[PDB]
């Protein structure tokens, strides 16, 4: 999606594993704030808007 | 003579979808809606 | 919550070798990411190499590339920096930064580190 129109997309009743994006290989600037990343897979919130 | 829907004529602003699998018969149902 | 002190610097010639460390203590669990920093004299402060505690790959400048290279001892908590191939426009003030907050690549100066006292490598 463009910046003119990056949807506020609801995707809901799933699962997210986030340690293959850890070993992406790939990632320049990972930032999680708030929460630490090492604690973000095991602990999860509401409200998963992408 | 099989089909027939007026229901309704609105498809905006969803959130929720949910798709399952479902005189002689007695069916029975609770509704109730507690803390979300 | 996280101390670093670091050592083992001091002057050689060009070509030689030298080995720095930066030795953490306190919250060791919630570092993520070592970032190695460089200001040379005249220039402002810029990065270096980079480590990732959880995954281990290593990212490296264009100038440092080839010769610069970073491991981590997880037995005594401290992240080592290996020169090889040195060339006499390496003088400079090297620091050592912890990450608790993920990676980031490259190295910038307004994020929040935590800041080692710094050493000086003096190479000719
Ligand atoms: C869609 O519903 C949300 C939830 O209240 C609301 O904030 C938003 O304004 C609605 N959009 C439109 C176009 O009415």
């Amino acid at each position: 999606a463009s910046v003119y129109a990056w949807n506020r997309k609801r995707i809901s009743n799933c699962v997210a594993d986030y340690s293959v994006l850890y070993n992406s290989a790939s990632f320049s600037t990972f930032k999680c704030y708030g929460v630490s990343p090492t604690k973000l897979n095991d602990l999860c919130f509401t409200n998963v808007y992408a | 003579m099989e089909s027939e829907f007026r229901v309704y004529s609105s498809a905006n602003n969803c959130t929720f979808e949910y798709v399952s699998q479902p005189f002689k018969n007695l069916r029975e149902f609770v509704f109730k809606n507690i803390d979300g | 919550q996280v101390q670093l002190v670091e050592s083992g610097g001091g002057s050689v010639q060009a070509g030689g070798s030298l080995r720095l460390s930066c030795a953490a203590s306190g919250s060791i669990s919630s570092i993520t990411y070592l970032g190695w920093f460089r200001q040379a004299p005249g220039k402002e402060r810029e990065g270096v190499a980079a480590l990732i505690t959880v995954n281990g790959h290593t990212y490296y400048a264009d100038s440092v590339k080839g010769r610069f290279t970073v491991s981590l001892d997880n037995a005594k908590n401290t992240v080592y920096l290996q020169m090889n191939s040195l060339k006499p426009e390496d003088t400079a003030l090297y620091y050592c930064a912890a990450a608790a907050w993920g990676y980031a690549w490259p190295l910038h100066q307004d994020d929040y580190w935590y800041w080692g006292q710094g050493t000086q490598v003096t190479v000719s």
